[PDB]
RNA sequence: CGAAGGUGUGCUGUGAGGCAUGCUGGAGGUAUCAGAAGUGCGAAUGCUGACAUAAGUAACGAUAAAGCGGGUGAAAAGCCCGCUCGCCGGAAGACCAAGGGUUCCUGUCCAACGUUAAUCGGGGCAGGGUGAGUCGACCCCUAAGGCGAGGCGUAGUCGAUGGGAAACAGGUUAAUAUUCCUGUACUUGGUGUUACUGGUAACAUCAAAUCGUACCCCAAACCGACACGGUGGUCAGGUAGAGAAUACCAAGGCGCUUGAGAGAACUCGCGAGACUCAGUGAAAUU
RNA sequence: GACUUGUGGCUGGUCAAACCGGGAGAUAGCU
RNA sequence: UAAGGUGAUAUGAACCGUUAUAACCGGCGAUUUCCGAAUGGGGAAACCCAGUGUGUUUCGACACACUAUCAUUAACUGAAUCCAUAGGUUAAUGAGGCGAACCGGGGGAACUGAAACAUCUAAGUACCCCGAGGAAACCGAGAUUCCCCCAGUAGCGGCGAGCGAACGGGGAGCAGCCCAGAGCCUGAAUCAGUGUGUGUGUUAGUGGAAGCGUCUGGAAAGGCGCGCGAUACAGGGUGACAGCCCCGUACACAAAAAUGCACAUGCUGUGAGCUCGAUGAGUAGGGCGGGACACGUGGUAUCCUGUCUGAAUAUGGGGGGACCAUCCUCCAAGGCUAAAUACUCCUGACUGACCGAUAGUGAACCAGUACCGUGAGGGAAAGGCGAAAAGAAC
């Protein structure tokens, strides 16, 4: 049961998520590196006590900035578009 | 608190470890990301508590 | 990447005893880039 | 009640010098009797760092064409926006496979980065990461070519751009779609019911991973500083014609990286170059 | 049809024994 | 040790501690990714899939454990081929790692002056491979090696340049063992390994005496007058040059864990004294066929001896600074031997007629850097922050 509690990290809010929230009712949040489609779906049904429809998984490469005279690179984080039905709470 | 749970059995100490992760760990992270977590020291305190409980499980 | 790491990579030198001496100097002089990728 | 060094002057000594004071500066310094060296600098095209003359001059380049209007700003010759005809245009176009891994969208800012300016931007910062069981094929099996315990290539283990269940199209973006919403069609397991004799057919329900994905892709954003060139592969529309020439140089992407007067000889066909001029802005030699 | 693409094998008098490091802070008495 | 902290560059915002649950230092446990010698199969050091066997409030999800080899010991099983042997399974022990200097073993160069020349020196060198170690290997007398001497010697060479020994002595910072052992007698003497307790040390800490004031200057570590201290003035920092305003030194104390050098007791221990014996057989020499020892098979000593053969124990051999002779010792397959001396990549203390940002080390800070090249090799510049940031409200 503890596996489904460490799959999420922090909610992702942006200008694109606010548009699809009032149209298709789909929220997006940042998850960990793992967390397949069977672990993210089972976590929303208990933590958010709401029903979903489809959960997608995709990983993006970390951006590389030019901070000072030393090169730096961040990490890769996975996102997921939590698609809800007609009645949601948050 | 370090020796308070040192005399606890595995089942009950495993349970509080479960509760520490489910509540006050996941919820805190959401609040911090969303920006309504005024006080951040809770994240430090809960993380250390989880480690302290976890080491006792392995030690026991 | 394709025809660059198969002949000039890290595993290309550890497969024989002659290439082991090449990577030995990289350990004493640890640059920012060990091998190309 | 102002050290040494640096920076002036004066005095002293036939040798290289040493001593005093003033200005600047405000923290540790030196002589006599000795000794030990990386030991006093005008050149070896000496090496490093900081700087002249040449010269505010030459130069404005692998070649479609400038000018007029309006808006923003203290400042608009050149940037942004709008209208008409002709230079580009089966390719100086777009979509895949590499390299690169946030250079593509938005907002703010103009020091550096860019052959001038550059309020723009391909610059910096912030906001904003690109929806996938039916987008591409992974795993496994097979051919050529390899590997292959013994022996000195057999039995096996492996290796696809073909054969390998599916979806052809449209709408919706400020930036990226064939996916989510809506309408339709097809296939492969498990479970429950019915029919036929575990298998088949009809109806319903549940489950099905990871990686890649934008911009660039025929020369601008990538590799020789002036496309002083090299550069894989896919699609030959409508009319006319025997064909891929020619004819309507169609539609779309858009229309040299920068101005104003004058307009020899020579060259190319009143124009296009050269020379003299705002601004910006060099090397060799000595 | 002497088209094009990918992999592997055979052939070392300019990739046909290039550069750097060690020998070597070597070594030409003249310049 | 409790009157403070959440490393530094580098501040703010956010918390904890106050009549004993803060932080920092030391010791004893649990815990301690993918990937890199990486062993399940490939491979690109961070791309992709785990195979088999249990338990499980989850017959659809996870975590943990075991398996590329070779060699040794024990148990079990098994072909050609009746016995033996190869292969396969389980358990235990041992280890296929990388980076200096020095030493040893197996291989192996050029350039300088050479009268001339494949004579020679330089040079059993630089560098590189495998493995091991903590350092390596005619006056006398039989562990061994290194340093200090004999000694730029007595010799050797177209006696050209070079290369190159020993005994004695001056210096002892050496400590000389076990087996071939039957019999009367064993848990002996001398010692080692593995536990506990006491005493003495090493590796983290605390207590620890000693200058009060005035003039000048914004500020006093120096000056004048009067004292304390001194087993302690070794050095550096504390607004200008500091014993006594701080941080370090005499003296006096502590042991929950681990380790090293003498001593009580216990278990397993290759084992002495006295008496009765012995002092090391496939060897030397000779014959046939090769190579390495400077020497082409020489006038040729010594070292190594595959295959086919073969003696002796004062009736055989070597040595006494080597003709022949004499007396004593020695006369073939055993097993061991510390420290000092070699070597300086890491820690703490201490030292200097070395240096102070073109010096010293590529590199005094974000130097094994930015940048360049297919990879490897090779390879720059840059602090003079101020005592305290008082680093400009309007």
């Amino acid at each position: 049961e503890e596996r489904l509690l460490k799959v999420l990290r922090a909610p992702h809010v942006s200008e694109k998520a606010s548009t699809a929230m009032e149209k298709s009712n789909t929220i997006v949040l940042k998850v960990a590196k793992d967390a397949t489609k069977a672990e993210i779906k089972a976590a929303v049904q208990k933590l958010f006590e709401v029903e979903v429809e489809v959960v997608n998984t995709l990983v993006v490469k970390g951006k590389v900035k030019r901070h000072g005279q030393r090169i730096g690179r961040r990490s890769d984080w996975k996102k997921a578009y939590v698609t809800l039905k007609e009645g949601q709470n948050l | 608190m370090k020796a308070k749970e040192l005399r606890e059995k595995s089942v009950e100490e495993l349970n509080t470890e479960l509760l520490n992760l489910l509540r006050e760990q996941f919820n805190l992270r959401m609040q911090a990301a969303s920006g309504q977590l005024q006080q951040s020291h809770l994240l430090k305190q809960v993380r250390r508590d989880v480690a302290r409980v976890k080491t006792l499980l392995n030690e026991k | 990447v394709l025809k660059r790491n198969r002949s000039h990579g890290f595993r290309a030198r550890m497969a024989t005893k002659n290439g082991r001496q090449v990577l030995a100097r990289r350990r004493a002089k640890g640059r920012a880039r060990l091998t190309v990728s």
